[PDB]
RNA sequence: AAUCCCCCGUGCCCAUAGCGGCGUGGAACCACCCGUUCCCAUUCCGAACACGGAAGUGAAACGCGCCAGCGCCGAUGGUACUGGGCGGGCGACCGCCUGGGAGAGUAGGUCGGUGCGGGGGA
RNA sequence: UCGCCUCCUAAAAGGUAACGGAGGCGCCCAAAGGUCCCCUCAGGCGGGACGGAAAUCCGCCGGAGAGCGCAAGGGUAGAAGGGGGCCUGACUGCGAGGCCUGCAAGCCGAGCAGGGGCGAAAGCCGGGCCUAGUGAACCGGUGGUCCCGUGUGGAAGGGCCA
RNA sequence: GCUGACUGGGGCCUGUAGAGCACUGAUAGGGCUAGGGGGCCCACCAGCCUACCAAACCCUGUCAAACUCCGAAGGGUCCCA
RNA sequence: GCCCGGAUAGCUCAGUCGGUAGAGCAGGGGAUUGAAAAUCCCCGUGUCCUUGGUUCGAUUCCGAGUCCGGGCACCA
RNA sequence: CGCGGGGUGGAGCAGCCCGGUAGCUCGUCGGGCUCAUAACCCGAAGGUCGUCGGUUCAAAUCCGGCCCCCGCAACCA
RNA sequence: UUCGGAUUGGGGUCUGCAACCCGACCCCAUGAAGCCGGAAUCGCUAGUAAUCGCGGAUCAGCCAUGCCGCGGUGAAUACG
């Protein structure tokens, strides 16, 4: 890498919905990252929450007792 | 008609009938052949007049193979005298020992008298041929 | 990808050098020793041999080369050869090549 | 135009080939072969110039060697 | 645009070509004279 | 710095698996990660190069590498474009730096795109290497939300040493890229 | 010290040495390899070039083999053409003598040969 | 239509005609020049946000079909193509020897000397891959210069070099 | 003053006759396939059949002054008689 | 050649005893009317033919200049 | 056959030189004013430049073929 | 845009034999055009014009923003 020109790239922490990630060794140390889903809320680990198909699920239910 | 599309260039010297031979003359596609016995510049318009005549002679039926094509520009000048060349206004180059034309698929009276009705229209002399071991495999 | 860049740069060079028609002082240098040799063309023929490998030496791979250059001179001069010129091959004349050819000197030279 | 005639050019010959053949003698400065591209490349005592001209180098006899995919070159052989 | 160009001094030099409007400066680089040994020669007239 | 996690992720647990499924005779056949090349295209700047530089320091920002710049292979009218002018950044990351960013990639960025029901697997490019393209960068830690101008994505390409896709698909998993299978 | 065999340079023939397939080699050469402090680097990247190395591997590359699917080469025989000498046809054109003689194609060949030097075995 | 370049005609040396068949030139570039270092195309298929037949990127195949300012041809990646750093040899004084050729012209050119450029060097460099991009002499303009200077010193005016 | 036309031998040069189709083009019959002519099921991505268009590609079959993977006979020049 | 006179925001243009400047049909905003217009009322960097230079000072003064015009030149 | 000019929304004309950009009048369409139509006013649509090729990054524009149009010529015989 | 609530998604309430075509109403989500409207053109002279709500007829329910009415606040301006 020539020398001049460029990010620092120096060890640092970082958080999320999770606890932190250790890695880091990023730019710009000390970032706060919104949500992951990997750490698996939000797909990853799948959570499925708030979860669909509910619309052929429920006109089949609500309707043969009424 | 018959024709190219996309010449390279529009007129071309006229050059030898020379030395009768050079490709074509083995019967590669039907049962009997039109082989030329002379060479002649044949027109477009001498090959149509033989495929329809041909065409005509069997029921709109039987299989025609043609196999010479005009792809020669012949030029005329209008009854002017001598400036430039051109115009206008093709031919296909025929040696001897050449199958134009060359009928299949009908039987052997139909194809032979529709070959010599086709011989009829052209400017040279002609044989027809029926097909050989000679005519090989390939 | 036909005929790498090495081979063309090795080409290219070697062509140049060989249209000046001196002995060609040619140079191999792999990771581990490196090698000189002076040919002349037209007899297809090697003159001069040295290597690292055959003088059996070691550490620091470029004050090696300085001393097989030094090992070239001394070994070749006693040929009557003194002038040449230096093939230096598909290497960037610089470090271990760049040693060599200046240790190719005491004798043969300009370079 | 197209009719009257819109031809009619052509340029004057360049005179282009090769000016001595092999086992054929030479003196430094003769020039062996006039030439389009690189047609001959030059061998051995054999100078280019600018139009790709070969020129004897040196005095001698001429040798014509054909290198394959190499091309064919042209030497000059010196006892010159 | 033919191009005539001088040193200082002595005024013989040497003659050159640029036809054109690039460049447009002074349009000077070096050159052997005729007088002593290889001067500054600047374009002019 | 030689120790990020991904990397010995790689060597503790993500090669072995490997030699596992395939099965290998040699140490060197088992797929290494070479190159992750970072591409953006700008038509986006086109008469104006000024933009560019502040690309070319945001992917500096996350790459920790300055991007060269592509310029225009031949000149093309319809949209625009002289044979001169500049087209994009390309960076080229390897070893640890790639690590370094494709961690990362995975654990954050990749996590921060709306939907995302995970990366296509269908393209794998045949003979094992990988390709996707993002649409915002704003999906990045080092980047503020505030410091962009207007959205650029990219094109990422990571080139692996695996001979073909299967083999390809299996590295990247094990990796820990979400997959929408 | 000759001779052979293997490797590393390096020439020559200029594809009969090529592609593809298969197989093989790490002691030694060679390579990939370990690292990037230093010389020197990369329009970004130690990829390349460069240096200091030597833990590992012949996977890649290279080297050596074996397969004729392709690629390449290629008779003999026969024709075409033709220098020279003669005929024939209104013509377009044809034929004979004597001397030269292809191209295509068929048979077949080919998975290279070799010089100099080194390192290692004979 | 008239001079110049390219191709065919042109009969495998050169040369070769017609109001034969077809195209181009009357410029251009201070980088499109010199050198040293590096790099290698067009196309096809697969992959990649905005990207579509085509902007950029990644992978494999691709011996040249690309590129070489412009016509064609010959040539060319073992560079003549593409990038970069230094630079101005797009020098002065000559020129062995040849190509060509009715003359006059046109063309190539090693080598020597002066002072330089790039290069560790060998070396290369007297414009540009090449073949068109041009015009005898006479008359005159300008810049220089030593030369002549109509009794003599100047000057007028010339010569010579550009 | 033996060098001449011509002739013998040996080298080099060449790209015509013939022939070929590797290039540039043209080109018959068939095959397999991009794009579509659109029959229409759409009118949402669709979407199939083509006895019309059709690249490339394979099979058979040809043509060329300004095409050549090839290529004679001859011709030219030098040397020795 | 050249003497020179001609070069305006949007166009024609109009403006040199030098000390930051403009009119009409245009453009637009606004009153009028059948409307078109005319008339009436308001705003538009024209760094006014370029650079360096005299001055506090510049369309409008000194060296070159870029362009324009006629009339006169010349042309081996 | 010869030389010169042309061919562009429905009509009639610019644009072509000098490559990148299609404009003007009328007509047509929608609205207004009028009892109504015309006139008049406010809006809009409408084209691939005869054609086939080639040049270029790019063609109405530059080059070539062909097809039409108009103009001139066709003399000594 | 806490402007403006057209369009659409899902959830329901009521009438009614029955709300696909075609009901009104509630809630959650959705939030479009619209920044005072070209030529042109309507009403109004006072408790009027603006503006604000309220009732009834028809009627199961309702597509009523309609129509017939009721009051609250309440201008401007007429030279001619
Ligand atoms: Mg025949
Ligand atoms: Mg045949
Ligand atoms: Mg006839
Ligand atoms: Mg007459
Ligand atoms: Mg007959
Ligand atoms: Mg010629
Ligand atoms: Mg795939
Ligand atoms: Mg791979
Ligand atoms: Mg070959
Ligand atoms: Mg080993
Ligand atoms: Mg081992
Ligand atoms: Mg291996
Ligand atoms: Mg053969
Ligand atoms: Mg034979
Ligand atoms: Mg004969
Ligand atoms: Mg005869
Ligand atoms: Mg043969
Ligand atoms: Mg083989
Ligand atoms: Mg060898
Ligand atoms: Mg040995
Ligand atoms: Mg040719
Ligand atoms: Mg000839
Ligand atoms: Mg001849
Ligand atoms: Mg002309
Ligand atoms: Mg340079
Ligand atoms: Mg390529
Ligand atoms: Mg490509
Ligand atoms: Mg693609
Ligand atoms: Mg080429
Ligand atoms: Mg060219
Ligand atoms: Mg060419
Ligand atoms: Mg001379
Ligand atoms: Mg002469
Ligand atoms: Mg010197
Ligand atoms: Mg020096
Ligand atoms: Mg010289
Ligand atoms: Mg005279
Ligand atoms: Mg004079
Ligand atoms: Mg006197
Ligand atoms: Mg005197
Ligand atoms: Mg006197
Ligand atoms: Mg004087
Ligand atoms: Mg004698
Ligand atoms: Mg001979
Ligand atoms: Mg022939
Ligand atoms: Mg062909
Ligand atoms: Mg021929
Ligand atoms: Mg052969
Ligand atoms: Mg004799
Ligand atoms: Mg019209
Ligand atoms: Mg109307
Ligand atoms: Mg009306
Ligand atoms: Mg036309
Ligand atoms: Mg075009
Ligand atoms: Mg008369
Ligand atoms: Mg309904
Ligand atoms: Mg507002
Ligand atoms: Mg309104
Ligand atoms: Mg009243
Ligand atoms: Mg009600
Ligand atoms: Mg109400």
């Amino acid at each position: 890498m020539k020398e001049g020109i460029h990010p620092k790239l120096v060890p640092a922490r970082i958080i999320c919905g999770c606890g932190n990630v250790i890695e880091t060794y990023s730019t710009k140390p000390e970032i706060y990252v919104e949500v992951c889903s990997k750490c698996h809320p939000f797909y990853t680990g799948q959570q499925r929450f708030v979860d669909t198909e509910g619309r052929v699920e429920r006109f089949q239910r609500r309707y043969g007792d009424s | 008609m018959l024709m190219p599309r996309r010449m390279k260039y529009r007129k071309q010297q006229r050059g030898r009938l020379k030395g009768a031979t050079k490709g074509g003359d083995y019967v590669a596609f039907g049962d009997y052949g039109l082989v030329a016995l002379e060479p002649a510049w044949i027109t477009a318009q001498q090959i149509e007049a033989a495929r329809v005549a041909m065409v005509r002679h069997f029921r709109r039926g039987g299989k025609i193979f043609i196999r010479i094509f005009p792809d020669k520009p012949y030029t005329k000048k209008p009854l002017e005298v001598r400036m430039g060349k051109g115009k206008g206004n093709y031919v296909a180059v025929v040696k001897p020992g050449r199958v134009m034309f060359e009928v299949a698929g009908v039987t052997e009276e139909q194809a032979m008298e529709a070959l010599r009705i086709a011989g009829h229209k052209l400017p040279i002399k002609t044989k027809i041929v029926r097909r050989d071991a000679y005519d090989e495999a390939q | 990808a036909r005929l790498t860049a090495y081979e063309r740069r090795k080409f290219r060079v070697r062509n140049r050098i060989k249209r000046t028609g001196r002995l060609r002082l040619s140079v191999f240098r792999s990771l581990k020793h490196i090698y000189a040799q002076i040919i002349d063309d037209e007899k297809g023929v090697t003159l001069v041999s040295a290597s690292s490998l055959a003088l059996k030496l070691k550490g620091n791979k470029t004050e090696v080369a300085r001393q097989v250059g030094r090992a070239l001179a001394e070994k070749a001069l006693a040929l009557g050869i003194k002038q040449v010129a230096f093939d230096r091959g598909p290497y960037k004349y610089h470090g271990r090549v760049k040693a060599l050819a200046e240790g190719a000197r005491e004798g043969g030279l300009e370079f | 135009a197209l009719a009257s005639t819109r031809n009619g050019r052509d340029s004057q010959a360049k005179r282009l080939g090769v000016k001595r053949y092999e086992g054929q003698v030479v003196r430094a400065g003769n020039i062996l072969v006039r030439q389009r591209g690189t047609r001959f490349k030059p061998g051995k005592n054999v100078g280019m110039g600018r139009d790709f001209t070969l020129f004897a180098l040196v005095d001698g006899v001429v040798e014509f060697q054909d290198r394959g995919r190499l091309g064919r070159y042209v030497h000059v052989r010196p006892l010159a | 645009l033919l191009l005539e160009c001088t040193e200082c001094k002595r005024r013989n030099y040497a003659t050159e070509k640029n036809k054109r409007n690039t460049p447009n400066k002074l349009e000077l680089r070096k050159y052997c004279p005729w007088c002593r040994k290889h001067t500054v020669h600047r374009e002019v007239k | 710095p030689l120790d990020v996690a991904l990397k010995r992720k790689y060597y503790e647990e993500v090669r072995p698996e490997l030699i596992r499924r395939f099965g290998y005779q040699n140490v060197w056949e088992v797929p290494r990660l070479e190159k992750v090349v970072i591409n953006q295209g700008l038509g986006e700047a086109k008469e104006d190069a000024r933009i560019l530089e502040k690309a070319a320091q945001e992917l500096a920002l996350i790459t920790g590498q300055k991007p060269a710049v592509t310029r225009a292979k031949k000149s093309i009218s319809n949209f625009k474009l002289r044979k001169g002018m500049p087209i994009g950044l390309r960076v080229t990351l390897r070893r640890d730096r790639m690590w370094i960013f494709l961690e990362k990639l995975l654990n954050v960025a990749l996590p921060r795109i709306r939907d995302f029901r995970g990366l296509n697997p269908n393209s794998f490019d045949g003979r094992g290497n990988y390709n996707l393209g993002l649409r915002e960068q704003l999906i990045f830690p080092e980047i503020t939300y505030d410091m962009v101008d207007a959205l650029r994505g990219m094109d990422i390409a990571v080139v692996t040493t695996a001979e073909t896709d299967e083999e390809a698909r299996a590295l990247l998993e094990l990796l820990g890229f979400p997959f929408r299978k």
